[PDB]
């Protein structure tokens, strides 16, 4: 195998009720430890692996990095949240619903965001396997779900931002 | 500043090429490089970091840069043109991150001309304070002339008594033209050391103008006549008079 | 141009001095920067900010709630800060510097007890020099019309041991015609100047 | 409107 | 615990190549990327290369950047070398599959260090290069990373797909099946 020296830097937002709560978390990582980082909740550079003290003390003892580091909530965090309200934010995509048998499994494919409730009903039924919410990598989300299960139709209903009302699918 | 940058003068003829160095302050890896011309005003031209290229002004291809391991970087200035004729500043900045604050050396002033024959060394004169001004003032100021030299590469300094003086001196912001028609016209530039009438009077004091001027080297050549333009001291001293 | 400023600026030295700065088309990621640069130096930075009231302590500056405008205070500006002073924009993440026109600021010497005259200096070895002296910040040096004479700028130089100050300009020239009455007829000299007789 | 990015802070050398 | 989560960005430079990657993520997914031999900045949606501009100079100096970093800490870590792990394979389709309407066979591939990885198709046994696509090293939060790679196809009952994954912390290249 081949020697390897992995070296990470992860500027991290984390965003709660819109604009109202903002933290930023940068971490310095070698190899897969992340031996020092920044949390603006704190507010100064902190150590988080014996390998960490050389630098945390470092930039802290700098005021110009402490300083450009506490305002990247502002030039970073605030301002590229207002570049995905716009888009991002706004991005609806309807999903696909197709019913095939396998049970009736109720394929709810390529829809964004990630908000979705899918409920069988006839009246409801209690009793379904949902697998987890798979994420395609292409902007897109997939979840399947199936029931156990004459002359009775099967409902799949379908919630999702992107749509005023549910889609209804039947099955004869 | 802690930016160093040598040479500070160069006088070089039309089609030449110069190199310039710089060291960056002790513990700094971004260098940088920039060009202040009477026509653009002080304009960017590169920028190294860790030996390396991270950012590109308006550099033209006749200009090349360098940062070697000892992150000290130097610049070349190829066929050199009469419009090249500016400062060059060197700076430095702790790293390429955009809150280091950049620190510049003192600078390199280039003049570029069409004949090495155009350099001349200057002519220095002292003249002694006015009989009326001691009567009127009590003051005496004693005022120095630099006259007919090019390039306007010079560093006047008075001297009194073996000693530099600060206090009481004030010389011109910049040399002026002799024949300001004219292209490669020889400078002019004056000072005055003002002091006090009974210090001027004490016949045991003396006071030394010099000028340090910029001129050709031991790398330049010389095919004329009169004595070869160099890198000089030319004096003009006077005593106290009673 | 990114930065707008006026392009001169005059005040009295040991006064605070205002510097302002336009800039309408500033982004969040940008910084506002303050360099100077003193006669015959290299560039030296001042100050830089994002928002509000940024302070070191060379100045502080104030940057407007819509960022479209800022001020550089300097508290108490000396005569060696006279110097242009560049207001430049800058991404917070780049380092390379666009320096615009920027601000020529004059410091005007406190002159305790006016004098002004014109004297006649003789040489130490063998042309003939006027020096006109002691005069008020209110006096401007005018540049001669005859291409034979030749006239200095004002300059103002510091007996620092009598705390004393003084202007001076500096004529000189090779022609007979060439007298110190006449050397600074083209400049608004006072009434009270003192000729002496030769 | 340019998007925003986090820099490394560097290592002391 | 965040409605939403956001890196701007995830910078990575590794000793081997050397190699690096700059992207932006946004809830987990990856916004854009910078090629840094090319120097351009290639973003992952229409929406995005129509709306969003991110200059590529602040990627490449933040690569110089960690590249001084590594080999400072390289020195003070007394060169500790990165451990290879092994890597999770899934095969999966984007759409329900039906004979003659055209989909996409995606294959993730969690759980990758350090982050260098061959991810290939094999169409009945023999390769394809035809309609592959693939993400970058998206990050994870125990500092690992995932790539998605993709194949468009044409689902019949003649062809049966394989996802080749070589990397260092497997012995044998590790290959997942799908079948229509
Ligand atoms: C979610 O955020 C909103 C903020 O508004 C927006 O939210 C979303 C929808 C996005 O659009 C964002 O971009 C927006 O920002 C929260 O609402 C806000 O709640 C605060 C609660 O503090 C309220 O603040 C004022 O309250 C007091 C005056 O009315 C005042 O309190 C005291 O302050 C000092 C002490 O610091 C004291 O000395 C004084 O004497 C004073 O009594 C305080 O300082 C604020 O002035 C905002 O008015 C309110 N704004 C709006 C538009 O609603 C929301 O909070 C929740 O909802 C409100 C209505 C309250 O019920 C509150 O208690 C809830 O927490 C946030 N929700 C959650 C779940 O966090
Ligand atoms: C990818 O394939 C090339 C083929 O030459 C090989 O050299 C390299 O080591 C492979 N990478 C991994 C991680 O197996």
């Amino acid at each position: 195998s081949p020697e390897d020296f992995v070296y990470q830097f992860k500027g991290m937002c984390y965003f709660t009720n819109g604009t109202e709560r903002v933290r930023l978390v940068t971490r310095y990582i070698y190899n897969r430890e992340e031996y020092a980082r920044f949390d603006s909740d704190v507010g100064v550079y902190r150590a988080v692996t014996p390998l960490g003290p050389p630098a945390a003390e470092y930039w802290n003892s700098q005021k110009e990095v402490l300083e450009r580091t506490r305002a990247e909530l502002d030039t970073v965090c605030r301002h590229n949240y207002q570049l995905e309200l716009r888009t991002t934010l706004q991005r609806r995509v309807e999903p696909t619903v197709t019913i095939s048998p396998s049970l009736l499994v109720c394929s709810v494919t390529d829809f964004y965001p990630a908000q979705i409730k899918v409920r069988w009903f006839q009246e409801e039924t209690t009793g379904v396997v949902s697998t987890p919410l798979i994420r395609n990598g292409d902007w897109t989300f997939q979840i399947l779900v199936m029931l156990e299960m004459r002359g009775d139709v099967y409902t799949c209903h379908v919630e999702h931002p992107s749509l005023q009302n549910p889609i209804i699918v039947e099955w004869r | 500043s802690g930016v160093t940058q040598t040479p500070k003068h160069l006088i070089t003829a039309t089609g030449q090429r110069v190199t310039l160095r710089c060291s960056p302050r002790s513990g700094d890896l971004s260098v940088y490089w920039y060009q202040q011309s009477l026509d653009q005003g002080l304009q960017f031209l590169i920028q190294y970091y860790n030996g390396e290229e991270r950012a590109k002004g308006n550099i033209l291809e006749r200009f090349s840069a360098q940062q070697f391991p000892d992150l000290h970087s130097e610049l070349n200035l190829s066929s050199l043109e009469l419009g090249d004729s500016a400062l060059y500043f060197c700076a430095s900045s702790a790293g390429t991150s955009g809150e280091y604050e950049q620190y510049f050396g003192p600078g390199t002033r280039l003049t570029v001309t069409e004949d090495l024959k155009n350099v001349f060394p200057p002519e220095v004169a002292v003249f002694e304070p006015s009989e009326a001004e001691i009567s009127h003032t009590q003051k005496a100021t004693l005022v120095c002339l630099a006259t007919g030299f090019y390039p306007d590469h010079v560093e006047l300094s008075w001297w009194v008594n073996g000693k530099e003086v600060h206090s009481g001196v004030c010389t011109d912001p910049q040399p002026l033209k002799e024949q300001p028609a004219l292209n490669d016209s020889r400078y002019a530039l004056s000072s005055r050391l003002r002091v006090s009438a009974t210090f001027w009077q004490n016949p045991r004091n003396h006071f030394r103008c010099q000028v340090q001027f910029y001129g050709l080297s031991e790398n330049d050549e010389w095919t004329q006549d009169r004595a070869k333009p160099v890198t000089q001291i030319v004096s003009a001293e006077a005593w106290g008079r009673a | 141009a990114k930065t707008t400023q006026p392009n001169s600026m005059e005040s009295n030295e040991e006064e605070p001095v205002h510097l302002p700065c336009n800039h309408s088309t500033i982004s969040g990621t940008d910084y506002i920067h303050w360099y100077r640069q003193l006669p015959s130096q290299g560039p030296e930075y001042v100050i830089h900010g994002l928002t509000s009231n940024v302070n070191n302590r060379m100045a502080s500056l104030a940057i407007a709630e819509d960022r479209k405008s800022s001020t550089l205070i300097l508290h108490r500006a000396t005569l060696r800060d006279a110097a242009v002073y560049y207001c430049i924009l800058r991404d917070s993440r780049a380092q390379k510097l666009v320096f615009g026109q920027g601000t020529r600021l004059t410091i005007n010497p406190n002159i305790q007890n006016p004098d002004p005259a014109v004297y006649q200096l003789r040489d130490s070895k063998s042309k003939s020099v006027c020096l006109f002296t002691d005069f008020d910040s209110q006096t401007n040096v005018s540049q001669s019309k005859d291409s034979d004479v030749y006239i200095t700028d004002k300059c103002v130089l510091d007996m620092r041991s009598m705390d004393f100050k003084s202007n001076s300009a500096v004529a000189w020239s090779n022609k007979s015609d060439f007298a110190c009455a006449n050397a600074f007829n083209n400049s608004i000299i006072p009434e009270d100047t003192f000729f002496p007789s030769p | 409107s340019g998007e925003g990015s986090f820099q490394p802070s560097q290592e002391n050398p | 615990v965040a409605d939403h989560v956001a890196s701007y960005g995830v910078n990575l430079y590794q000793s081997y190549g050397p190699s690096g990657q700059y992207s932006h993520e946004f809830d987990g997914d990856e916004e854009f990327y910078v090629d840094l031999e090319r120097k351009e900045t290639v973003w992952q949606l229409p929406l995005f290369r129509r709306f969003r501009r991110f200059d590529p100079q602040f990627a490449l100096t933040n690569i110089a950047v960690l590249k001084h970093n590594l080999n400072i800490v390289i020195k003070r870590s007394n060169s500790t070398a990165a451990t290879n792990e092994v890597p999770e394979v899934t095969v999966f389709s984007k759409s329900p599959v039906t004979l003659g309407q055209p989909n996409t066979l995606i294959c993730l591939v969690d759980n990758i260090f350090p982050p260098v990885v061959n991810i290939t198709w094999l169409s009945n046994g023999h390769s394809v290069t035809e309609g592959v696509s693939e993400t970058s090293f998206l990050s994870k939060s125990d500092h690992s990373f995932f790539k998605i790679s993709y194949l468009t196809f044409l689902p019949s009952a003649d062809e049966i797909y394989d996802c080749k994954v070589e990397h260092w912390g497997l012995d044998e290249p590790l290959l997942k099946h799908w079948e229509p």
